[PDB]
């Protein structure tokens, strides 16, 4: 999507694992305000909107 | 004979769906709605 | 709550080795990244190596990029960083910076670091 229209999409109903994104070997600024990002999969949260 | 639909023409503002599988027949069902 | 005891420093000529360490006392395992900084005389502070705690990958800059390496000792600690073919313009101050909220690709230094007291490597 594009920066006049990024969605407020609600994908819901799902899981999603980090552990793919830890070892996927390109990011470059990842950046968890907030909660650390150690304890990001155990613990979860509501409203996962993306 | 088969198919009608006019119960509703809204089709803005999903949040959530949810789609599963289903005198002589009793139905019994309970609603009640606690905290969310 | 994280303490870092950076040590190593010396001077040697160009084209021998050194080995810097940076030692890390406090909430461990509350640590993610560790980078390495450098502040040349006349010149901004800028990053020279990255290392993730959690994955193990490495990030050099382009002019420290086949010659400079990191690793990691769990068992100590301290996060190693070793110089090996050395030129004269790498005559610096180095800092060690810890992180405890991710992993960020290049170092920048307005972001929250826990900052070691600083080295002076002298080469020649
Ligand atoms: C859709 O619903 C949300 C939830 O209240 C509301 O904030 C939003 O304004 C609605 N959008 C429109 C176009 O009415």
């Amino acid at each position: 999507a594009s920066v006049y229209a990024w969605n407020r999409k609600r994908i819901s109903n799902c899981v999603a694992d980090y552990s793919v994104l830890y070892n996927s070997a390109s990011f470059s600024t990842f950046k968890c305000y907030g909660v650390s990002p150690t304890k990001l999969n155990d613990l979860c949260f509501t409203n996962v909107y993306a | 004979m088969e198919s009608e639909f006019r119960v509703y023409s809204s089709a803005n503002n999903c949040t959530f769906e949810y789609v599963s599988q289903p005198f002589k027949n009793l139905r019994e069902f309970v609603f009640k709605n606690i905290d969310g | 709550q994280v303490q870092l005891v950076e040590s190593g420093g010396g001077s040697v000529q160009a084209g021998g080795s050194l080995r810097l360490s940076c030692a890390a006392s406090g909430s461990i395992s509350s640590i993610t990244y560790l980078g390495w900084f450098r502040q040349a005389p006349g010149k901004e502070r800028e990053g020279v190596a990255a290392l993730i705690t959690v994955n193990g990958h490495t990030y050099y800059a382009d002019s420290v990029k086949g010659r400079f390496t990191v690793s990691l000792d769990n068992a100590k600690n301290t996060v190693y960083l070793q110089m090996n073919s050395l030129k004269p313009e790498d005559t610096a101050l180095y800092y060690c910076a810890a992180a405890a909220w991710g992993y960020a690709w290049p170092l920048h230094q307005d972001d929250y670091w826990y900052w070691g007291q600083g080295t002076q490597v002298t080469v020649s």
